[PDB]
């Protein structure tokens, strides 16, 4: 996993509210290579595949705690009637 | 030479001569003016669209004062974001099309001197409606759009069911 | 309410030019309607020999209900005509000379 | 049985039958799959 | 005299005809007018409240009667809304948790002041 | 118009606009199959992220 | 905004290809239930309308499954709860979007013929003003969204200056969280209906020509514009035009 | 269809079928003034045009936030959610 | 553009009526015929008659003209009234 | 002519130059008494228009419905509501008297009766009248660039300020004042020409004059209301009382 950019590289590369995470120095060069082609579909392709495969890393833990949201219901609802 | 006047000002000129010099010009011509001159307007904004893509950098156009009154004022501003041109290569590209379409669907109606004219002031506030820059000048193009929409769909003047 | 007489022959090829019309207009395919309307047809070749009055009429405005039961929407119209979407898109001007209303200026 | 089954014959008959009806459904679907498969095979 | 604002006129006429209104469009158009797009002879009796009974007046659809067709628009929407409102109740669940913020949310980054992070704030 | 209630002629269209006619048809079916076969597991929907 | 933009490419070469149709008939008439068969004789107006009613059904490849089908996506992807009945209100527009599509393209190139023969003899092409804007759109049509979706669809993208409140934004969350069946199904569904709409217009044409006196009332219902026009006319035109006149 | 008309109106935009027998003699004209004015407005608007982004130096709006700050304080006025 | 003629209503016509099955003879047509009494045609084959004349020629009839035509030479004569064809 | 275009404005400028000097606390006790009366001579002169079977009689309702929206702005104790106001009166001044002109000069010296059944068609005969009869009527209802929009907008928005609910019914004025005006420029200007009506002269010079200034001058008006701001800026803080 990518480290976390500081908040003053957020300042400085202006990425936008909702892009902003523990994924978004990937972001940064990618947008930087979209700039340099004019948003071609074929051309860089590497480095969105290695934003969206960090993405699913970020997806995989979402999953992941919403599965241990879902444990904890069963528990208390068992334990309230008990 | 200037990008952001250009979208402006030629579909003014594509409006204004067919209706002041349609006797003058006659069918004949006004159909490849009007056709030819949306052309090239729609390609000076895919040439447009094709700069913004290599920044991300607007250009807008300042004019006169529309009011100046206390907490208040209104200027003419016009600002192609790239949703303006997102909208604007879209309008254009339907609107340059139809009328070379329309060149061969309408050779036997009469009166195409003033369709032609129509539908060119149509795009032109169209055009302006997109790339205005405050919520006034989006005013301006969304009530004379629904006023060609009159002048539009009541083309012939002598049905009932059109007027 | 008549027996074989000019009206009442003019009443029922009013109504069987609206039954094939409006039969027209439901049915998209050809064959589906063609057999359609020769059924419609075997309809009134069963009636059309009845003598008393009453029973006449009973038949003729059942048949007239029956027939408002299947009205249809938009019925097919030709263009050029007042149904039509051709109806009055440039109708000529009459010639006429300039009446006029001033001594003065015209 | 119909009355008119003399005129209504042209429409089922030679342009208008069924294995005609469906002759320019896919116009060019006979040229993309040769030009496709000597896309897939050239690009290796 | 065959709506009910005709016969509210009824009373305040005064040696005028007082006849039938009949919608312009209702008549056929194959009978041959003096005006065939007004659908009038030239000299022919204007009725009480003309200009509802116009060419130029509303549609005045035939197919169905208005308060049947009434039941027909509300039943539509009706059954729409209805469908919707107890479908939110047979809906299943996500599977992702709502995502997470750095920096506290970003409630810096949207404004914000530490006594003001509850408003302008996000879920950390 | 020569024959009514009978067999119609098969039509005659010009060369210019039936070879046009098989340029956009064989250009819709090859970039489809291009697009179907470039986008193949995303496009059916195949690789879960869901973590097993 | 990436639908608005596709949308426009496809919905003018629609109507372009309806004009030249209608140009085309010498009766220039409107019913569709009176055009008939038309494939062998306009087969470049065929092929525009096929290009743009293959798009307009968002089938893959074309732009209309680039702008249309995601939307549908997005209506599952989202973080409310309240957003899954939309998918499937959306999910069956999908569906009668190919319906009808499919009856502007039967009956007016399919089946058999229903007008008269001799705008048969007449019926030709039209002129290269006509062809040519169709001959464009067609090919935009075709390729603007596999060129403009890096533009508009990235994974993040900063062209549309617009600012989405942190928690609003679903796009990464809506790409991941599709199952299998959720994206497969609106794809092949609107494949399948369309073909069956064709396969039982051609051998069958009794299921949708029944003569029910309620299937008769519903379809006109659904004829007259819900029957909106009249709801509008008599009790807030004409009321108001009454109340006008007290 | 070319029924007749009267020649007798004279419209600004043609009349019916309006085509003039000099109409290249005018579109000479119409070419040269649509030309001229499209080149005229064009290079007249042009120093009324401005970039979006990147017009004033970054010190200068810090700056401005500052002197919001002082004007700020010295009304003592509190945010909008500080309650 | 297309322009009929009167021939052209002419050869419509009698191929129409050749197509049709209660016919009395396809030999015995002429323009002066009577579609009642020279064809054998009953009240209502005429009225399908006139249903298929009106389908034919692209043409809608009101009820009033639709049975003045009584004789082939009127029908020829009535179409070729109308501009629509 | 010379009384709709100035004895209503007129009587606009009395309002301001005797009742808002002197009358101060009294006048804020009151703008919700001209406030019910404003909104209820907009809302029920305007659709007093729609059953009209004469035709001079409809652009006098018609003037009664932009007077009505003229002085909400005068009572807004607003600098938005005096100088929308004034705009207004200027504007309705220049855009009124050429539809009094258009019904009763090119329309009753020819034909000497003003009944609109009669009157169907007239493009087909008269292609330059039917064009002023549009771009008049767009000019009259609201529809920008004119001055009667500036006028109405700057009404409406000091209307606004001083009491929202009344500006929110009195915004509809915006739809109620299209809806008549429209439905006599489709009347007049479409159809197959009237079998009634005879065809007469085009439009003449003298006329054509008339109109041609009457709508520049709304035009300038239109594009820039700053063009006559030198006279009002003082009297628009004049008659402002905000304590
Ligand atoms: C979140 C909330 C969502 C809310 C959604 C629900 C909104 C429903 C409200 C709909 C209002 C529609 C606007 C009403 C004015 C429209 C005027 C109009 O369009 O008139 C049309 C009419 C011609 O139409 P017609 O003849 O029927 O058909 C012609 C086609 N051949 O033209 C004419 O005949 C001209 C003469 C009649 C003009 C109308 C006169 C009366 C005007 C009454 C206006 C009422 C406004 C307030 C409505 C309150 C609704 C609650
Ligand atoms: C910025 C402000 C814009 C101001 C617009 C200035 C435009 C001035 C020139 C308008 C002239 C239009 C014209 O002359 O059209 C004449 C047209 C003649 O009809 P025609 O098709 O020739 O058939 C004749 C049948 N005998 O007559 C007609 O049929 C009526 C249609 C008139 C079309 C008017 C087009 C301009 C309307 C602009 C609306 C402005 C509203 C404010
Ligand atoms: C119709 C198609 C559009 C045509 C547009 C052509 C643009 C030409 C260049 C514009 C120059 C400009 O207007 O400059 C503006 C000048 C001076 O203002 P400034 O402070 O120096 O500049 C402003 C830029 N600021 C803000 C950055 C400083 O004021 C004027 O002129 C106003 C004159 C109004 C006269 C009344 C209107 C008459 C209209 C009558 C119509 C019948
Ligand atoms: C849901 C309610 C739909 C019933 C309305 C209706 O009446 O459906 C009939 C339509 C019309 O069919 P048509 O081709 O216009 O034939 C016209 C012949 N009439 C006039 C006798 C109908 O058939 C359809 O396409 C809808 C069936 C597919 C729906 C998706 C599966």
């Amino acid at each position: 996993f990518p480290p976390l950019l500081s908040q003053e590289d957020m300042k400085k590369h202006k990425i936008l509210l909702a892009y902003r995470d523990r994924c978004a120095a990937l972001l940064v060069p990618l947008n930087e290579c979209r700039k340099k082609n004019y948003y071609m579909p074929w051309a860089c392709g590497h480095e969105r595949h290695e934003y969206e495969m960090c993405e699913v890393a970020d997806f995989q833990r979402r999953v992941k705690a919403m599965d241990k949201l879902k444990a904890e219901k069963i528990e208390q609802a068992k334990a309230a009637a008990a | 030479y200037n990008a952001i006047s250009l979208i402006i000002i030629l579909p003014c000129i594509s409006w204004l001569f067919p209706l002041f010099f349609g006797r003058q010009l006659g069918y004949v011509f006004v159909t490849r003016m009007t056709s030819t001159l949306i052309i090239i307007t729609t390609l000076i904004t895919y040439y447009y669209f094709y700069q913004l893509l290599g920044n991300n950098n607007p250009i807008n156009l300042e004019l006169f004062n529309y009011l100046n009154i206390d907490y208040l004022d209104i200027n003419y501003n016009f600002e192609i974001d790239a949703l303006t041109i997102t909208m604007l290569l879209a309008i254009t590209t339907i609107s340059s099309m139809v009328h070379i379409y329309s060149i061969g669907y309408m050779e036997t109606d009469p009166h195409q001197v003033r369709f032609f004219s129509l539908l060119s002031m149509f795009t032109f506030w169209m055009i302006i409606l997109v790339t205005g820059s405050n919520y006034f000048v989006l005013f301006v193009g969304w009530e004379f759009i629904g006023v060609t929409s009159y002048l539009l769909i009541s083309f012939w003047v002598t049905r009932l069911q059109a007027m | 309410p008549v027996p074989f007489s000019a009206a009442n022959k003019k009443l029922v090829t009013s109504m069987y030019r609206q039954s094939l019309k409006l039969a027209r207009n439901w049915i998209s395919n050809r064959q589906l309607f063609r057999q359609k309307a020769v059924e419609i047809r075997h309809k009134f070749d069963q009636n059309a020999q009845i003598s008393n009055p009453r029973l006449l009429a009973r038949t003729l405005d059942e048949t007239r209900a029956h027939l408002y039961e299947f009205r249809h929407p938009d019925p097919i119209v030709p263009p050029s005509f007042p149904g039509g979407t051709k109806y009055e898109r440039n109708v000529p001007p009459r010639m006429e000379k300039i009446m006029q209303h001033n001594l003065y200026e015209p | 049985k119909d009355p008119w089954a003399r005129r209504e014959a042209w429409r089922y008959q030679t342009n208008f039958t069924r294995a005609n009806r469906f002759k320019g459904a896919a116009p060019g679907f006979g040229i993309a799959v040769v030009a496709f498969g000597a896309y897939l095979a050239a690009e290796k | 005299i065959r709506a009910s604002f005709d016969k509210a006129e009824e009373p305040m006429l005064g040696d005028y005809p007082d006849i039938d209104p009949f919608p312009a469009q209702l008549k056929n158009p194959y009978k041959k007018y003096d005006d065939q797009q007004d659908r009038r002879n030239l000299e022919e009796p204007l009725s009480v409240n003309d200009d509802l009974y116009d060419m130029w007046s509303p549609d005045r659809f035939t197919h169905f009667k208005n308060q049947d067709a009434l039941k027909y628009f509300i039943g539509f929407l009706t059954i729409f809304f209805g469908a919707s409102y107890v479908a939110t109740y047979f809906v299943p669940e996500k599977a992702a948790i709502p995502r997470e913020f750095p920096y506290e949310g970003l409630w810096k980054e949207s404004g914000g002041t530490e006594k003001s992070k509850a408003f302008f704030g996000q879920r950390s | 118009n020569y024959k009514w209630n009978g067999p119609l002629p098969r039509p005659h269209v010009s060369a210019g606009h039936r070879i046009a006619t098989k340029f956009l048809g064989a250009t819709m079916f090859f970039w489809m199959f291009l697009r179907i076969k470039e986008e193949y597991p995303a496009m059916l929907g195949l690789h879960n992220f869901y973590p097993p | 905004l990436f639908h608005l933009l596709g949308h426009a490419f496809f919905k003018a070469l629609l109507f372009m290809s309806a004009g030249s149709i209608i140009h085309s008939i010498l009766n220039e008439s409107q019913d569709i239930r009176t055009y008939g068969g038309l494939l062998s004789y306009l087969p470049y107006t065929y092929i525009c309308i096929t290009i743009a009613s293959l798009s307009l059904m968002a089938m893959p490849g074309l732009t209309g499954y680039y702008t249309k089908d995601i939307i549908i996506e997005s209506t599952y992807g989202s973080y409310s709860i309240s957003n899954y009945v939309v998918y499937w209100i959306a999910y069956l527009s999908a569906v009668l979007t190919c319906v009808y599509s499919m009856k502007i393209l039967y009956l007016t190139f399919y089946s058999n013929p229903n007008n008269n023969t001799i705008t048969y003899y007449n019926a030709h092409e039209s002129n290269i003003y006509i062809t040519l804007p169709m001959f464009i759109l067609a090919i935009f049509a075709m390729f603007a969204g596999w060129i403009l979706k890096d533009i508009y669809l990235g994974v993040g993208t900063d062209f549309v200056g617009t600012h989405i409140l942190p928690n609003n934004f679903s796009y990464f969350d809506t790409e991941f969280s599709i199952t299998q069946f959720y994206k497969l199904l609106p794809l092949i569904s609107a494949i399948l209906v369309s073909i069956l709409i064709v396969v039982l217009n051609e051998f069958f044409a009794i299921v949708f020509n029944l003569n029910n006196k309620y299937i008769n009332t519903v379809y006109s219902i659904f004829n007259q514009k819900l029957v909106s026009d009249q709801i509008l006319n008599h009790f807030i035109i004409f009321k108001g035009l009454v109340t006008s006149g007290n | 269809g070319r029924y007749p008309f009267p020649k007798d109106v004279i419209s600004m935009t043609g009349g019916w079928w309006a085509n003039p027998s000099n109409w290249k003699l005018n579109g000479l004209f119409a070419t040269g003034i649509a030309v001229g004015l499209a080149l005229w407005v064009s290079t007249a608007t042009l120093p009324y045009t401005r970039r979006r982004e990147g017009i004033t130096s970054e010190s200068d709006i810090s700056k401005w936030n500052a002197a919001a700050g002082v004007w700020r304080e010295r009304h003592g006025k509190i945010s909008t959610g500080e309650a | 553009a297309h322009v009929l003629t009167k021939d052209m209503i002419q050869e419509r016509i009698v191929a129409l009526l050749e197509s049709f099955d209660k016919v009395n003879d396809a030999k015995n047509i002429t323009a002066t015929a009577n579609l009642t009494s020279d064809l054998g045609l009953d009240s209502l084959d005429v009225v399908e008659v006139v249903m298929a004349i009106e389908e034919e020629f692209g043409l809608e009839i009101p009820d009033h003209d639709a049975d003045e035509i009584k004789t082939v030479q009127q029908a020829i004569d009535y179409v070729s009234a109308q501009p629509a064809a | 002519m010379i009384l709709a275009g100035l004895i209503l404005k007129l009587a606009l400028y009395a309002i301001l130059r005797l009742l808002l000097p002197l009358l101060c606390e009294a006048q804020i006790l009151y703008t919700p008494m001209i406030y019910i009366i404003s909104l209820l001579t907009i809302i029920l002169t305007s659709l007093a228009t729609l059953r009209q079977i004469d035709l001079k009689v409809i652009i006098a309702y018609s003037s009664i419905s932009h007077m009505g929206i003229a002085i909400l702005g005068v009572c807004s104790n607003t600098s938005l509501g005096i100088y929308g106001s004034i705009v207004l009166g200027v504007a309705h001044g220049f855009v009124s008297p050429a539809l009094f002109l258009i019904v009763g000069g090119i329309l009753y010296d020819r034909y000497h009766i003003r009944i609109v059944n009669y009157y169907k068609g007239l493009t087909t005969y008269m292609p330059q009248l039917a064009t002023y009869i549009i771009i008049l009527s767009f000019a009259n209802i609201g529809t920008p660039l004119t001055g009667n929009f500036t006028g109405e907008f700057l009404s409406l928005q000091g209307g606004f300020i001083r009491n929202p609910i009344i500006g929110g019914i009195s915004c509809i004025s915006v739809l109620l004042a299209a809806i008549y005006q429209l439905k006599l420029t489709n009347k007049l200007t479409g159809g197959i020409s009237s079998i009634y009506m005879h065809r007469t002269n085009d439009v003449t010079i003298r006329e054509k004059f008339i109109m041609n200034i009457l709508i520049i001058s709304t035009l300038i008006i239109g594009i820039c209301p700053q063009i006559m701001y030198n006279l009002l800026y003082w009297t628009v803080n004049n008659y402002i009382y905000i304590i």
